């Protein structure tokens, strides 16, 4: 044999691909986005 | 009425040993003795009865004799060691009626104004219950015959005594308590859909007897009337329930959803003890 | 096989039909039939949970998600993270997130870049049709979002370059009845609409067969459970 070389060398795994968007991008996302209404 | 009866199997029990006094001797026709009764309301009640000699010749069916001085002899016996007793009818093994049995009723309706009947059956296998009420009383006719005095099938129940059966369910030995959820729903299957509409096949024989027969009294009365209280339901071709099957799907509703939720707890009873103790049982063995 | 498949009467030690059931569901994989492979492989996952630490776990669900990236949906797979699979990227974190993106640029930057080790995937039918599973995702992802959509929208929204290209995908989605929508077409109108009766009516009372059948199936295991001592 099972080994042959190896022996000497509701959580995050639901959510990191959307959690990914919530990782790089839209960080204030309806805060400049929300801004929309009054700075446009 | 008479709203019905309350009839114990003590007193059929009272025709039974009877049958045997005259079934070994030379039974003419059938027996014929008193019905005792206990009414009190517009229901009936029987605790007791007793019987008497009789012998009938069929020439005229008017030779017919019961004996009303031992009658009421013995019915002094019996009212003086129960005062609630008292005479209500007769009976008649012979399931089948005839014409003198009119004779008999209103030759002893002198006593008390009622005198219910019963018909019995010392070998029965295909009635439902043996016991049968009819009350000699009068609709004149549409036409208004002479006093066609008839007799009208008052309904007709076993009765029941706290304490009664202390005898019964003992000697018969052979009940199987509490039948639900095994071949008791599909024993009234068989015996109501074959056993109902073979009747329905015997009316719908009469209904012939009707077509070749049956001008006596066509009972263009209560036939098509009653039959109309079965004709709530026209249930034809094209079958024309669509107002019932979201009906039907609101009945199948419920309870298929306690089939699923609460026999999928069935599998969370069955499963918990079922591999505890399995595997006590399979690695604890040695 | 398929003349004569033959299987155990009992199942094995749960690590060799565990192994097993990922064996012929990972041939189920390149057969693409998507209803087995999903329950048979996520059977050979979950019932496989010895290994060892460096992986053959990761490997065992790393070469097992790749036709479940192909049924048109996923889930965002299991539910346990490893880092030594971080290090060694193999079941494809940014790709499944170009995946559920509806990205092409990086989309093909991920195949085009780490092809060396798409050489260690072996399978590339995935691309062929994941590619359009890009394009169903964003379909899926707009017409699931949407009560109506039309190909003015969605059709160079998503610069499918004209309405008939939109009209072939959901040819396609009504085709995998994906989509109750329908096209009028005279103006160009994907004059779409949402279908009726979500109401447990009639669906979930068929469904306790399956749930109930499946139940009594497990109350008779326990049977024949509780038969060997």
């Amino acid at each position: 044999m099972s080994e042959k070389k190896q022996p000497v060398d509701e959580d995050n795994w639901d959510d990191d691909n959307v959690e990914d968007d919530f990782s790089n991008q839209l960080r204030a996302e309806l805060e400049k986005h929300g801004y929309k209404m009054e700075t446009s | 009425a008479v709203q019905k009866v309350v009839v114990h199997p003590l007193v059929l029990l009272s025709v039974v040993d009877h049958f045997n006094r005259i079934g070994k001797v030379g039974n003419q026709k059938r027996v014929v003795g008193v019905l005792l009764g206990s009414w009190q309301k517009k229901v009936l009640d029987v605790s007791n009865s007793f019987a008497v000699p009789f012998d009938e010749d069929d020439k005229d069916d008017s030779v017919w004799f019961l004996d009303h001085d031992y009658l009421e002899n013995m019915y002094g016996m019996f009212k003086k060691v129960n005062a609630r007793e008292r005479i209500v009818g007769w009976y008649h093994t012979g399931p089948k009626l005839h014409k003198n049995d009119i004779a008999i009723n209103e030759l002893m309706k002198r006593y008390c104004p009622n005198s219910v009947l019963v018909i019995i059956d010392v070998k029965p296998k295909d009635l439902g219950l043996p016991t049968e009420a009819y009350i000699s009383v009068e609709e004149v006719h549409d036409d208004g015959t002479p006093t066609s005095k008839t007799f009208e099938h008052v309904t007709s129940e076993i009765g029941a005594e706290e304490a009664e059966e202390v005898g019964v369910e003992h000697l018969l030995r052979d009940i199987k308590d509490t039948t639900v959820g095994t071949l008791s729903q599909r024993i009234t299957n068989q015996v109501h859909g074959l056993k109902g509409l073979n009747s329905k096949l015997l009316d719908i024989r009469s209904y012939l007897e009707k077509v070749a027969t049956g001008k006596l009294p066509i009972n263009h009365q209560i036939i098509y009337q009653l039959q109309d209280v079965f004709n709530l339901l026209p249930d034809v071709s094209l079958q024309e329930f669509v107002k019932a099957f979201y009906l039907k799907t609101n009945d199948q509703m419920v309870v298929v959803y306690l089939a699923s939720l609460i026999r999928s707890v069935v599998a969370l009873h069955n499963l918990i003890n079922n591999k505890i103790a399995n595997r006590d049982a399979e690695k604890k063995e040695g | 096989k398929l003349v004569s498949k033959s299987v155990f009467p009992e199942q094995a030690n749960n690590n060799e039909w565990a192994r097993y059931l990922y064996y012929t569901g990972r041939i189920k994989a390149i057969q693409l039939e998507y209803s087995e492979a999903r329950r048979t492989m996520t059977n050979a996952l979950r019932k496989a949970p010895q290994h060892t630490a460096v992986g053959f776990k990761q490997t065992v669900h790393k070469l097992l998600i790749v036709v479940e990236l192909l049924l048109g949906e996923i889930p965002d797979r299991l539910q346990f993270r490893q880092p030594s699979l971080k290090r060694s990227l193999m079941p494809y974190f940014l790709l499944t997130q170009a995946v559920r993106t509806g990205n092409l640029a990086k989309f093909n930057q991920v195949l085009d870049q780490f092809g060396e080790k798409f050489q260690a995937d072996g399978t590339y039918t995935l691309i062929i049709r994941l590619r359009h599973n890009v394009i169903k995702t964003g379909v899926r992802m707009i017409s699931l979002s949407y009560s109506r959509i039309s190909l003015a929208d969605i059709a160079q929204k998503l610069q499918l370059d004209s309405p008939e290209d939109a009209e072939f995908i959901v040819a396609k989605a009504i085709r995998d009845g994906v989509i109750e929508a329908s096209i009028n077409h005279e103006k160009g109108y994907v004059q779409s609409k949402e279908m009726i009766d979500i109401y447990s009516t009639r669906e979930p009372q068929l469904a306790f067969h399956q749930r109930i059948s499946f139940c009594l199936d497990i109350h008779n295991m326990s049977v024949k459970a509780m038969r060997f001592p």
